[PDB]
């Protein structure tokens, strides 16, 4: 149902992604150039400790003016939806808890205190029954059992995509794109692409390429060839240089952003596991027997294996995750770029075919011919590849 | 090795290592400062430091700095304080004196002296008259400060900021005297460092974690933490540092959530190496080694025409000053016997500087945690006392075989050593993102 959610969660300024400004990285393949004809780049021992003392010299006093203090302000962010943040808010346990219980709904545990959120419908059941006028490690044992199978989930997507597989509790932990409620994580995830688990980022795209031009005169003899040459070398300096641009942006924006969905799946298995140890607590108190003081040392195994068993479940995210970001690499951003470098190439060959229609009758014994068929050089295109 | 030298705070003044020194450049005590030498030109002033005018260690209203931010003006005011901060870097120092890649950094810092003139000085002279270069060292004549001696320092390590947390703090110059730092002349170096505080960090995105144990937060190794903070003077001293102009800006903007960052400068990129630097396109890195050559050629060619000095009285001192930076730089000589710049020893030179010395390349010589990459998320910070050998070791560092910590199960996680102690979340500033709606919702 719904629920008037009048009260905000401050997150952390450094437990968010950093992501960089797009023009702060480099302009230097955008900027326009011109072709001439030489452009081209490309002990300690065991010593003594000496007297550090000198005689005194005469030195003004030299005026700094010294720093001026800056105070930086909040941020406030409406969003028109329980995105993430309030996901995770509804999964911790409140200051010094007496007896929590499991619930399937955000709601509820946001506002109530000892009602916390699970993203795992089997783990409400099986955490709320508790010792049923039974044994304890009977009931126990069948939560963390529980527990253990559902992180391991994986689900196999086929047809479209790079991804193999992709892990489907992420959805109803974090409500990637509100992905809960409607219940279609892999559904969006397939239809829209890898960017989805980008929350409102807006789509990548490359500004138009660095235009080449050369000199109005270019009089002399053996001089523009000499240059053309030189056109052809800055060419493929233009594909290296933009393939380095790409990956620029995507280690400073787009990797960042991938990460942030690593430390928050953390977060989201960390308080899972805070709350059936709390829970398994709460139940030890509430049970008696002549066979509690004797499972003891066994139960807080129990309890120190989740820790080993969330790290199981995270090796897969990282996994999951790694893929995301290097495939958005892939698909997104590098069809982007080489449909502009195509358009830079077509643009820059429409020049090199003008500029010899412009000078026929200089430096040749019949060249043309022979310079027309180095076009051969815009047939071959530099790839890109990863690992 | 260089040797470290022992010493306590109560040993006095004995006009040789132990000094005092007048330090322009601290606003926070503008009078002179009681300083030691643990290594050649490699200073200790166990004092607080501030560049801003009307500073203070007290905590502000609102946050300065986009920095996780913790403050106390109690730190390093009592002698005792002091003590244990000195000691402390100079236990640092032997533990980077462990592998070799430590002992060629401290060798760089300790014959790498700043240049004796700028780009205002012209070719045929020194400049023994400038601050960049000197510090002034004074007496207690009659109830007044006068001035005795100078120095000739490398590395300057004072203590922290008012924020005690800020890394980039060695960073700060002025313009005036960051000129040097980049044009090849280089500049003494003015650290800012808190060692028993440490920043943590976590191995959740990366795949190399321990299996039997699970994700640990764990905490940088002091040693490291002080190594890149003396990648900044190996810059600085060798006039290889990138400006602060050059740097990565970060964007917030409504649509989608991001960090409020700070700007992270190029030379961050540089001393902490690895995937990061190309964050820093190619076209960029080459112009910076250009322009390192260009500067380190007009150099030589420097010491090919000096004849004059300022002062008039230091004529007979050309031939040592020859001999200092001669050896730093590691020019040639050509058939005249002027010096030349070997291109090959160049790029050897300046590849070690930048690739070979940074924090990527510490972390896995010094068999310890660390951050895999830059943007890497900031845990709750830490102290430690790290005198006490039974916490930290010389050797190994928090990872100690007696008290169960092997190298998976390290000392440096939080979780698992009582002796890595949180500091509470009420003295810990911090910026807040605030995510609110004010809506019904469904
Ligand atoms: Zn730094």
């Amino acid at each position: 149902g719904s629920a008037l959610v009048l009260q905000c969660i401050k997150v952390k300024n450094n437990r968010l992604p950093y992501v960089a400004d797009k023009d702060s990285i480099s302009q230097e393949i955008f900027e326009n150039k011109i072709i001439t004809d030489e452009t081209n780049v490309q002990v300690p021992i065991n010593p003594e400790i000496v007297d550090p003392l000198l005689p005194n010299v005469n030195m003004e006093p030299l005026n700094l003016p010294g720093e001026e203090i800056v105070f930086y302000d909040d941020i406030t962010k409406y969003v028109d939806y329980l995105n993430s943040y309030y996901y995770l808010e509804s999964q911790k346990l409140s200051n010094n808890v007496e007896n929590i219980t499991l619930t399937t709904s955000v709601e509820e545990a946001l506002g109530y205190s000892n009602k916390i959120y699970t993203f795992l419908p089997s783990l409400a059941e099986k955490v709320n029954k508790g010792v049923q006028a039974g044994l304890f490690l009977n009931w126990a044992n069948e939560v963390v059992e529980d527990f253990t199978t559902n992180i391991m989930k994986k689900d196999t997507l086929d047809k479209i995509s790079d991804v193999s597989v992709i892990i489907p509790y992420i959805g109803p932990a974090l409500n990637i794109g509100n992905s809960a409620l409607r219940g279609n994580f892999n559904q969006a995830f397939a239809t829209a692409g890898v960017a989805f688990l980008l929350e409102g980022f807006p789509e990548f795209t490359i500004p138009a390429l660095g235009v080449f031009t050369f000199y109005s005169s270019i009089q002399e003899r053996e001089k523009i060839i000499k240059t053309i040459e030189n056109c052809l070398e800055q060419r493929v300096k233009r594909w290296k240089d933009s393939y380095q641009w790409m990956v620029s942006n995507w280690l400073s924006r787009i990797t960042t952003q991938f990460n942030h969905i690593n430390y928050q799946m953390y977060d989201s298995l960390s308080y899972q596991a805070d709350a059936i140890k709390a829970k398994i607590d709460l139940e030890y108190k509430k049970y008696s027997g002549s066979d509690k003081e004797n499972i003891k040392s066994q139960v807080e195994n129990l309890k120190n294996s989740l820790d080993v068993k969330i790290s199981e479940a995270m090796n897969n995210i990282n996994k999951f995750i790694r893929e995301c970001s290097v495939t958005y690499l892939f698909k997104n951003m590098l069809p982007k770029v080489i449909d502009e470098l195509n358009k830079f190439d077509l643009r820059t060959k429409t020049e090199l075919i003008n500029l010899i229609d412009s000078h026929n009758i200089i430096l040749v014994g019949e060249v043309d011919r022979l310079k027309a068929k180095v076009n051969e050089s815009f047939e071959n295109t530099m790839p890109f590849n990863i690992f | 090795t260089w040797p470290v030298k022992d010493f306590n705070y109560s040993d006095p003044v004995n006009d040789n290592d132990i000094l005092y020194l007048r330090i322009p450049q601290n606003k926070l005590i503008t009078t002179p400062v009681k300083a030691f030498m643990i290594t050649q030109n490699i200073w200790v002033i166990p004092e607080r430091f501030s560049s801003d005018t009307n500073p203070s260690l007290s905590k502000p209203p609102r946050p300065t700095s986009k920095y996780q931010s913790y403050y106390d003006p109690s730190y390093l005011s009592t002698d005792e304080q002091k003590d244990t901060f000195l000691k402390g870097i100079i236990k640092l120092f032997k533990r980077i004196n462990e592998r070799d890649i430590g002992k060629k950094l401290i060798n760089y810092l300790v014959v790498g002296s700043p240049f004796m003139g700028d780009s205002s000085t012209p070719e045929d002279t020194f400049d023994f008259t400038r601050h960049t270069t000197n510090i002034a060292v004074e007496k207690f004549e009659n109830g007044s400060w006068k001035v005795t001696n100078i120095i000739t320092p490398s590395v300057l390590i004072f203590g922290p900021l008012p924020n005690i947390l800020d890394y980039t703090a060695s960073l700060t110059l002025q313009g005036q005297q960051s000129n040097p730092s980049f044009e090849g002349f280089g500049t003494l170096s003015i650290l800012k460092v808190a060692p028993e505080f440490l920043l943590t960090f976590s191995d959740v995105t990366s795949n190399q974690s321990s299996a039997v144990l699970g994700k640990s937060i764990f905490c940088m190794d002091p040693v490291i933490a002080l190594m890149h903070e003396l990648t900044h003077s190996l810059h600085q001293l060798y006039g290889i540092n990138i400006p602060s102009d050059k740097r990565i800006r970060p964007q917030v903007s409504e649509g989608f959530f991001s960090q409020d960052g700070p700007n992270v400068q190029f030379e961050e990129l540089y001393t902490f190496g690895g995937l990061d630097v190309e964050i820093i396109p190619q076209i960029e890195r080459s112009q910076l080694r250009e322009k390192a050559l260009g500067h380190y050629k007009d150099i030589a060619k420097r010491l090919n025409n000096i004849n004059k000095t300022i002062p008039s009285s230091w004529i007979s001192n050309i031939d040592k000053y020859k001999k200092i930076f001669s050896e730093k730089y590691n020019f040639d000589k050509d058939n005249t016997g002027n010096f030349v710049v070997n291109i090959d020893k160049f790029n050897s030179l300046y590849s070690d500087l930048t690739n070979v010395m940074s924090e990527v390349v510490y972390s896995s010589q010094y068999n310890v945690k660390n951050r895999t990459h830059y943007f890497s998320r900031h845990y709750l910070p830490v102290f430690a006392n790290i005198l006490d050998d039974n916490i930290y070791t010389i050797r190994d560092g928090f990872n100690l075989t007696n008290k169960g910590f092997n190298i998976e199960n390290s000392g440096q996680n939080i979780e698992r050593n009582p002796a890595l102690q949180k500091l509470s979340s009420e003295s810990v500033v911090d910026l807040f993102t605030k995510v609110c709606v004010d809506g019904i919702i469904t």
